[PDB]
C-alpha cells in the first residue's frame, strides 16, 4: 500500500487534496472555494505581520498603521493587501454563495455543509467589521458607534450589554483593545468552520452543475482541479495586483484617514461596501428592535433554503423560470447594496422598502412557488 | 416534494379539461427551453437520487434500464464538461424520454407513506 | 365459547381437573406438581432432574423393559419435564386407553424402583448431559441469566444441578426429596381431549388415593428473591452469532401488574427474519432492527414465578460490530414505555393480546398444560372472560406507572455468548436504561 | 361477524402525533423551568436583575438590596 | 474453577438493599451534590472571569 | 425515598431543575457564610471595622 494511504496523517491530506473523487464537470464557479482558502491565507499572514507593527492602544492606533505605511519596509504593501484582500474575501464568498444557491448544494444531502457555511459567513461580518474599527480613523469609530448600538435594542438588556462590549460609556480605547484581541482570533475560528463544513461535505462529494449524481465518473482532485484551481489563482492576483499596487485606496472611505475624533460627526455614516445590502434592509423596518431582527433574519433565513425549495431536481440549469427569479433576486440584492449607501432620501426610502420585501419573499413565496409549478411543468411536459 | 406530490397533483390538472388546455401547453414549451434533451437526458435522469426512496427505487430497475441510465449519466457528463450538446441520435426526442423511473418510486413511496400512516392508527 | 373446566378434589387433597372436547379422539391426562429444582438445597441440587430419568427405569412391579412394552401397547406416548418450580408427566393416548395411563403414570410416581443399578447407570447419562446442553445456545443464555440475576438464590440454580452432585445422589435422597415433595396437595391430575370428568375422578380414587398430605398444606402456587444487576459474558469469538439476554426483575404469576407486564411486553414484541411478516410487524423495535438488519431475531419474554419473575428479551444477531447499536435501540424502546406510550401502542397490543392468549391453546396437550399451570401457580384456572376483563383493565397509564418503577433507570441482568466484543462494558448498557432528554 | 378491523389514522407530523406529544409537554414545562432558572442563576450578577427581579421576591429579596455607604466609595 | 454457572463470589462487595429507592437515592445525591457544585463554581467563574470585560475602575473615575 | 426519587431524581428535567435550583440557594447562602466568617477571623482589622472613627 502506498505511503499516502497507509498513514494515517498522510491519508488525510490526501483524502481532501490528491485522491479525493470529484465530478469530472465542475466549471469556473467551484473554484471559489480554493479562493477563500487563498484569501484566509493571505489575510493570516498580513494580519499576522500587521499586528508585529500596531499597537492597539487608542492613543497610538491610528499612528501606528500610519508607521505601517512610512516607516515599516514593504508596510504599504502589507497594509493595502490586508485591506484590499478584505474586500476579495467578499467578492469570492458572494460568488461562492451565489454558486451554491443557483446550483442547489444546499439541498439534501449537502445540509449541513451549506448550514456550516452559514455561520461561517456570519464569522466573516465579525471579523472584518472588528478589523476596520482597528484603524481608529472617523469611519472605524462612527461605525463602531452606530453598529454597537443596534444591541441596544435588545429589550431591558440592551443597554447594559453595550456598555459592557464597548467596556466603558462610548467607544474607546477598551472597545479597540478587545477588538484588536477578538479580531486576531475569529479568523482562527474562521479556519475551523471552514475545515468542518469541508469534513461535512466530504460524505456526500462535490456536487457539480447538472445536479446529478457524479458517482458514475469521478476524477482525482489532483492534478485535475489542482491545476484548473492554478488559472484562478493567477487572475485573482492579477486583480489583487491592479487594486494593490494602482488603485490602493480604491474601495475605501477617504474620512478613514482622519483620525476618530468623538466630537465631529462624519457627513455619512456608512459601513463598507460589502455590508451594505442588510444595512439597506435595517433601514426598510421603521422600528430598531425590527431593523435589527430583519437584518439578522436577512442571513439566517439562508438556514430554510432546503425547506423551501419544493424542486424534485437540483439546482438551476434546467429550470427556466428558476433561472429568472435567481437573476432578479441577485440583482434586486446589489440595487439593496447600491440604496445601502445614498442618503435616507425620496424617493429611496421606499424603492429600500420594497427591494427588502422582494428579498424576504424569494425564500418565502416565490422560490416555493415557483419550485412547486416547476415540478409539474416536468412531469406533464415530458409525458 | 415527494413524487407522488407531484403526479397526483399533474392529475389533478389533466383532468379538468379547461386546466389541461391552458397547462400542457406551456409545460411543453418549459420542457423545450429546460433543455435537459440537448444534453441526452430524459426527465427522470435529473430526479435527486440521494434520497433512501430514490436509492431503493434505483435498486428495483430491471438491469437493462439501470445500465442505460448510467451510460447517459456519462454522457451528459462528458458534454457537461466539454461545453458541447448532443447532436443527432444523442438528443432525446419527445417519444423516448419515457418515464422509466417514475413507477417504481411510486411504489417505493406508496408504501413509505402507508407505513407513516399506520404507525398513526387508533383503534376504535 | 370454549367448555367449562370441572374441577374436583378427593380427601388426601389431590386435585382433578378436566376439559373435555368431543371434537378429538385423542387425550392428555398426566400430574402437574407444584415442586421442582427450587425445592432442593445445595447439597442435594439436581435431584428432581435425576428422579425424571429413574421414573422411566422400572417400579415394582413392572420392570424397565415391561414398561416400555405397556406404553408400546397403549399405542401414545408419556413425557415428563422439570423446571425450577413445576413437575409435569403426561400420557397422551387414545380416548379408551386412558384407564391405562393413569395407571402407568401412577405406578412410576408412588411405586419407582430406584435401584442402586439404574442410579449407577444414569449418572453417566447424565454426566454427558451437562457437556451437550452447551450446543443449545438459548439454554445456555437462560440458564446463565437466572444464576445471576439470582446469584446464590435457589431460583439461580441449574435444573441439572452440579457434577459433583450427580456422582453424589442416593436412592436415600432421591426417595426423600419425592415424599417430601410429591404430595396430593401439591398435585394436580388433569385431563383435557377425550376425557370424561367423572371417569378421571374415579381413575383418581382407584390410583392417587393412598397419597401422602403434607404436614402443612399452604395453596397451590405458594412461595424472598434479591435480584442481582449484574453479567455474565461468554465471549467465543469462533461462534458466528451473538446471542443477549437482558432482563429486570419482573413480576410474579399473582402480581397485580401480571397483565400489564404482558401488554407491556407486547408492545416491544418478538422479530425473526426469517419469518415473512416481521419485517412489517408494527412494534417499533421490530422496524428499527429490520431496516438496518441489526439482527436475526428478538423475543420479548415475562418469565413469572411464585414470587418473583425476569422480564426482558433475548437477541440474536450476526451483525458484531453493529451490537452496540441493537442493543442501544432495544433499550430506547423500553425506555419509551416509561416516557412515550399512550394509548395507541396499548389498544394495539391489547388487541393482539386478547386473541394471542386464547390462540396458544390449540391442542390437547397445550390444554393441558394450560390447566395444570393455571392450577399450580393460581390455585385455579381463570375463565377467558376473566382474562379478557383483566386485559381491558389495562390502560397505557398503568403500562407507563409500571415501566417507570420496573425498567426506568433499573438494575439489568445481562448474559452474552458468542462474538460479543461489541457489547459496551455494564455501565453503558445500564446507562441506556434511562434517558437524559426526559 | 366481524367484517374489518376498526381503526383511524390520527394526525401526525415529520413522526409526531398528538398523544404522544401531550406526554411529553409536562417535559417540556420543567426543562423550561431549568433553563429559567439556569439564565436567572447565570445573570444573577448583572446590577440590573437584582434591580428588576431579585430584589422585588418577597422575604428573600432583601438579600441583593445592599448600598455601599458614601464614605466607602471613590465613585 | 470450571462450572460456569457457579457464580463466583461477590459477598464482599454485595448491598443487602440493592434494590431499593434508598439505595439509588444516595448515589443520585452524590452525583446531584457534585452537578450542584459545578454548576456553582461555573456561575462563579463565569461571572467573576467576564467581570473583566464591564468599565475597570480608571475608566468609571472619569465617568 | 420512593416519593423523593420520584419528584426529583428520576425525571433528568427535573433532577437537573432541582441540581440547579439548590447551587442557586448554596451560591447565595455560601456567600453569606463565608462573608461573615471571614469577617470574624479578621475582626478589627478590616476598613469597616475602623471607619466609625472617621
Ligand atoms: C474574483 C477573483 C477573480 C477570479 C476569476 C474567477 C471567475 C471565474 C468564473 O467562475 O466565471 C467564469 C465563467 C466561465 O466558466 P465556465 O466553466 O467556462 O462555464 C460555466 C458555465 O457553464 C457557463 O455557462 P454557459 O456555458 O451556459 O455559457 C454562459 C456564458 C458563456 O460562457 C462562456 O463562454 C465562458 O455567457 C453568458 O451568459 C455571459 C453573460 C453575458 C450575457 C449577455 O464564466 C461564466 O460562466 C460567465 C457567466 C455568468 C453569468
Ligand atoms: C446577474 C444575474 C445572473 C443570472 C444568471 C442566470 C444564468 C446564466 O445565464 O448564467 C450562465 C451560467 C449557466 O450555467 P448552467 O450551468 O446553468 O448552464 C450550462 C450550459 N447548459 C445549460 C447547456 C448545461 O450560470 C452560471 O454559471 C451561474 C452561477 C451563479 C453565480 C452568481 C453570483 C452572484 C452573487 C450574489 C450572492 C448573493
Ligand atoms: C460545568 C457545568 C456543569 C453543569 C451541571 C449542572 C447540572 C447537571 C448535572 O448535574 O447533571 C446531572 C445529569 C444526570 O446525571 P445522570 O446521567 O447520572 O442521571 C440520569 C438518571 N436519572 C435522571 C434518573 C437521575 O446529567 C446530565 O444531564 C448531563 C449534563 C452534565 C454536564
Ligand atoms: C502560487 C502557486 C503556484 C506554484 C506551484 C505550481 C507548480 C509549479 C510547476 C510544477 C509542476 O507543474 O509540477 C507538478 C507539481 O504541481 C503540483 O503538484 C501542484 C499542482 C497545482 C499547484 C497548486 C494547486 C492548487 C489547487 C488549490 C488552490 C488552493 C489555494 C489556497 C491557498 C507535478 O505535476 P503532476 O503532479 O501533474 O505529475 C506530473 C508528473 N510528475
Ligand atoms: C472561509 C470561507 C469558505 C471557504 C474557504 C470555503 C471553501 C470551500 C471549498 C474549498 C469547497 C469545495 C470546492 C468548491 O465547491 O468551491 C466548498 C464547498 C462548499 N461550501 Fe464553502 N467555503 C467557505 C464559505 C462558505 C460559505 C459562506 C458557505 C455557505 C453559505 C459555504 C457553503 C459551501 C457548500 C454548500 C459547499 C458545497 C458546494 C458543492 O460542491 O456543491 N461555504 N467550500
Ligand atoms: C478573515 C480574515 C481577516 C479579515 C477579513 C480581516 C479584515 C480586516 C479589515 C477589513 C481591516 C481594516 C483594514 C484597513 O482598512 O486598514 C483589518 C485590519 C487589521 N487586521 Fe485584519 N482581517 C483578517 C485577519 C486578520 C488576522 C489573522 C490578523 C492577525 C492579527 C489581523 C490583524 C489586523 C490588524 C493588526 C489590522 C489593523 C491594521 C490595519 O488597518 O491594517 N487580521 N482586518
Ligand atoms: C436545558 C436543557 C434542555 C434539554 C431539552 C430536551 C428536550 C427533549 C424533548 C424530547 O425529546 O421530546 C420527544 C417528544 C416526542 O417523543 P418521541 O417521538 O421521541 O418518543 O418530542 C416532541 O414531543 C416534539
Ligand atoms: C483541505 C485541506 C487539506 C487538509 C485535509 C483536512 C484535514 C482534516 C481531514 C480529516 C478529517 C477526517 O476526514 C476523513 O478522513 C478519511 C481518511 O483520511 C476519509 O476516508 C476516505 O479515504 C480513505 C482512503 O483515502 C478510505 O479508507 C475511505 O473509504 C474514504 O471514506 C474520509 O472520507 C474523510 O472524511
Ligand atoms: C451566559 C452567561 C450570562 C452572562 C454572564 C454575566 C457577566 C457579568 C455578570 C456580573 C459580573 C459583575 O457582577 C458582579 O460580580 C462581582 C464579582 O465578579 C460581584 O462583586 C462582589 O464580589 C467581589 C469579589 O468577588 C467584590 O470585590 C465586591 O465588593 C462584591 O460586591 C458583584 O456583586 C456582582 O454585581
Amino acid at each position: 500500500m502506498a505511503l499516502r494511504k497507509k498513514n494515517s496523517l498522510l491519508n488525510m491530506a490526501n483524502s481532501y487534496v490528491l485522491d479525493s473523487p470529484q465530478p469530472s464537470n465542475l466549471n469556473y464557479f467551484w473554484n471559489f472555494g480554493s479562493l477563500l482558502a487563498l484569501c484566509l491565507v493571505i489575510q493570516l499572514a498580513t494580519g499576522i505581520t500587521l499586528a508585529m507593527h500596531y499597537t492597539s492602544h487608542a492613543s497610538l492606533a491610528f499612528d501606528s498603521v500610519e508607521h505601517i505605511m512610512r516607516d515599516v519596509n514593504f508596510g504599504w504593501f502589507i497594509r493595502y493587501a490586508h485591506a484590499n484582500t478584505a474586500s476579495f474575501f467578499f467578492i469570492c464568498i458572494y460568488a461562492h454563495m451565489g454558486r451554491n444557491i443557483y446550483y442547489g448544494s444546499y439541498k439534501t444531502p449537502r445540509v449541513l455543509p451549506w448550514s456550516i457555511g452559514v455561520i461561517i459567513f456570519l464569522l466573516l461580518i465579525i471579523t472584518a467589521f472588528m478589523g476596520y474599527v482597528l484603524v481608529f480613523g472617523q469611519m472605524s469609530l462612527w461605525g463602531a458607534t452606530v453598529i454597537c448600538n443596534l444591541v441596544s435594542a435588545i429589550p431591558w438588556l440592551g443597554e447594559d450589554i453595550v456598555h459592557f462590549l464597548w467596556g466603558g460609556f462610548s467607544v474607546g480605547n477598551p472597545t479597540l483593545q478587545r477588538f484588536f484581541a477578538l479580531h486576531y482570533l475569529m479568523p482562527f475560528v474562521l479556519a475551523v468552520f471552514a475545515l468542518l463544513h469541508l469534513i461535512a461535505l466530504h460524505t456526500a462529494g462535490s456536487s457539480n452543475p447538472l445536479g446529478i449524481t457524479s458517482n458514475v465518473d469521478k476524477l482525482s482532485m489532483h492534478p485535475y482541479y489542482s491545476f484548473k484551481d492554478l488559472i484562478t489563482v493567477f487572475a485573482f492576483l492579477l486583480m489583487f495586483t491592479l487594486f494593490v499596487f494602482f488603485s490602493p485606496d480604491k474601495l475605501g472611505h477617504p474620512d478613514n484617514y482622519i483620525p476618530a475624533n468623538p466630537m465631529v460627526t462624519p457627513a455619512s455614516i456608512v459601513p463598507e461596501w460589502y455590508l451594505l445590502p442588510f444595512y439597506a434592509i435595517l433601514r426598510a423596518i421603521p422600528d430598531k428592535l425590527g431593523g435589527v431582527i430583519a437584518m439578522v433574519a436577512a442571513i439566517l433565513i439562508l438556514l430554510i433554503l432546503p425547506i423551501v425549495d419544493r424542486s424534485i431536481i437540483r439546482g438551476n440549469a434546467f429550470k427556466p423560470i428558476s433561472k429568472l427569479l435567481f437573476g432578479f433576486f441577485i440583482c434586486n440584492f446589489l440595487l439593496l447594496g447600491v440604496l445601502g449607501q445614498v442618503h435616507i432620501e425620496p424617493p429611496f426610502i421606499v424603492l429600500g422598502q420594497i427591494c427588502t420585501i422582494f428579498y424576504f419573499s424569494y425564500f418565502l413565496i416565490l422560490l416555493p412557488m415557483v419550485s412547486t409549478i416547476e415540478n409539474i411543468f416536468f412531469y406533464i411536459g415530458s409525458l | 416534494a415527494s413524487i407522488t406530490s407531484v403526479v397526483k397533483t399533474s392529475e389533478l390538472i389533466l383532468k379538468s379539461p379547461l386546466l389541461s388546455k391552458i397547462v400542457v401547453p406551456l409545460a411543453k414549451t418549459y420542457v423545450k427551453f429546460s433543455g435537459y434533451r440537448q444534453l441526452g437526458f430524459k426527465m427522470n435522469d435529473l430526479i435527486i437520487e440521494e434520497t433512501p426512496n430514490m436509492q431503493l427505487a434505483l435498486r428495483r430497475l430491471p438491469p437493462t434500464e439501470s445500465y442505460d441510465r448510467v451510460y447517459r449519466l456519462i454522457r451528459a457528463t462528458q458534454f457537461s464538461l466539454s461545453h458541447k450538446l448532443a447532436t443527432g441520435n444523442d438528443i432525446t426526442k419527445p417519444e423516448e424520454d419515457d418515464h422509466y423511473l417514475i413507477p417504481y418510486i411510486l411504489d417505493v413511496e406508496a408504501e413509505a407513506f402507508e407505513k407513516d400512516a399506520l404507525d398513526n392508527l387508533e383503534v376504535v | 365459547v370454549s367448555p367449562k373446566t370441572r374441577t374436583s378434589n378427593l380427601k388426601n387433597g389431590l386435585t382433578i381437573a378436566s376439559e373435555s372436547n368431543p371434537l378429538v379422539q385423542t387425550a392428555t391426562v398426566g400430574v402437574w406438581i407444584d415442586a421442582g429444582s427450587r425445592n432442593e438445597n445445595a447439597y442435594n441440587n439436581g435431584t428432581a432432574h435425576f428422579f425424571e430419568h429413574l421414573a422411566f427405569k422400572g417400579t415394582d412391579k413392572r420392570s424397565q423393559h415391561q414398561l416400555e412394552l405397556d406404553i408400546e401397547n397403549m399405542g401414545g406416548h408419556l413425557n415428563a419435564y422439570t423446571s425450577r418450580e413445576s413437575t409435569v408427566y403426561y400420557a397422551k393416548s387414545f380416548k379408551d386407553d386412558v384407564p391405562k395411563s393413569v395407571e402407568i403414570l401412577a405406578d412410576i410416581l408412588q411405586h419407582s424402583k430406584l435401584a442402586e443399578s439404574a442410579i449407577d447407570r444414569e449418572r453417566e447419562v447424565i454426566t454427558r448431559e451437562l457437556e451437550e446442553v452447551n450446543k443449545q445456545y438459548e439454554e445456555v443464555v437462560f440458564d446463565h441469566l437466572h444464576a445471576t440475576a439470582f446469584m446464590n438464590q435457589p431460583l439461580g440454580r441449574t435444573i441439572l444441578g452440579p457434577r459433583e452432585n450427580i456422582q453424589t445422589i442416593t436412592n436415600t435422597e432421591l426417595r426423600k426429596f419425592i415424599t417430601e415433595n410429591y404430595t396430593a396437595d401439591r398435585m394436580v391430575l388433569v385431563g383435557a381431549g377425550a376425557v370424561d370428568h367423572d371417569a378421571l375422578v374415579e381413575l383418581a380414587e382407584k390410583y392417587f388415593s393412598h397419597l401422602p398430605s403434607s404436614q402443612s398444606p399452604v395453596p397451590l402456587g405458594t412461595p424472598i428473591p434479591n435480584f442481582v444487576g449484574s453479567e455474565v459474558r461468554l465471549r467465543d469469538d469462533t461462534m458466528p452469532v451473538a446471542h443477549i439476554a437482558i432482563a429486570v426483575e419482573g413480576v410474579s404469576w399473582t402480581s397485580e401488574d401480571y397483565y400489564t407486564a404482558l401488554v407491556a411486553q407486547a408492545i416491544i414484541g418478538n422479530y425473526d427474519r426469517a419469518v415473512g411478516t416481521s419485517r412489517h410487524q408494527g412494534s417499533r423495535l421490530s422496524n428499527i432492527v429490520s431496516e438496518n438488519n441489526l439482527a436475526n431475531s428478538f423475543q420479548s419474554f415475562s418469565t413469572s414465578y411464585s414470587d418473583t419473575g425476569l422480564w426482558g428479551i433475548y437477541l440474536t444477531s450476526e451483525n458484531t460490530t453493529q451490537i452496540d447499536d441493537l442493543v442501544h435501540f432495544t433499550l430506547k424502546e423500553w425506555n419509551r414505555l416509561s416516557t412515550s406510550v399512550s394509548n395507541l401502542q396499548v389498544e394495539r397490543a391489547k388487541s393482539q393480546l386478547k386473541a394471542g392468549l386464547l390462540l396458544s391453546l390449540d391442542g390437547t396437550t397445550y390444554v393441558a398444560e394450560d390447566i395444570g399451570r393455571q392450577l399450580t401457580t393460581l390455585g385455579r384456572r381463570v375463565t377467558p372472560a376473566e382474562v379478557e376483563a383483566k386485559l381491558e383493565a389495562v390502560t397505557e397509564h398503568d403500562v407507563r406507572a409500571w415501566a417507570q418503577k420496573t425498567l426506568y433507570d433499573k438494575d439489568i441482568a445481562l448474559v452474552g455468548l458468542g462474538p460479543i466484543e461489541g457489547l459496551y462494558d455494564y455501565n453503558r448498557i445500564r446507562n441506556d436504561m434511562s434517558m437524559m432528554r426526559w | 361477524y366481524v367484517k374489518k378491523p376498526s381503526y383511524k389514522i390520527v394526525p401526525h407530523f415529520l413522526g409526531f402525533n398528538i398523544p404522544t406529544v401531550s406526554k411529553w409537554i409536562p417535559i417540556f414545562g420543567i426543562w423550561g423551568a431549568a433553563a429559567g432558572i439556569g439564565a436567572l442563576f447565570l445573570i444573577e450578577g448583572v446590577p440590573r436583575t437584582r434591580q428588576d427581579i431579585l430584589s422585588k421576591i418577597p422575604i428573600i429579596g432583601e438579600h441583593w438590596i445592599r448600598e455601599i455607604p458614601a464614605s466607602d466609595n471613590p465613585f | 474453577g470450571k462450572s460456569t454457572y457457579k457464580i463466583p463470589d461477590f459477598t464482599p462487595y454485595l448491598k443487602k438493599d440493592r434494590n431499593t429507592d434508598a439505595n439509588r437515592l444516595f448515589s443520585y445525591f452524590m452525583i446531584g451534590s457534585f452537578g450542584m457544585l459545578s454548576a456553582a463554581g461555573a456561575k462563579a467563574t463565569v461571572q467573576d472571569f467576564l467581570s473583566n470585560m464591564s468599565a475597570s475602575a480608571d475608566v468609571l473615575a472619569m465617568a | 425515598a420512593t416519593t423523593f426519587y420520584n419528584v426529583f431524581v428520576k425525571r433528568n428535567s427535573a433532577f437537573v431543575a432541582t441540581i440547579l435550583a439548590s447551587a442557586f440557594v448554596f451560591d447565595m447562602t455560601f456567600e453569606t457564610a463565608i462573608d461573615n466568617f471571614w469577617d470574624r477571623i479578621n475582626a478589627g482589622k478590616q476598613w469597616k471595622d475602623i471607619r466609625h472613627k472617621y
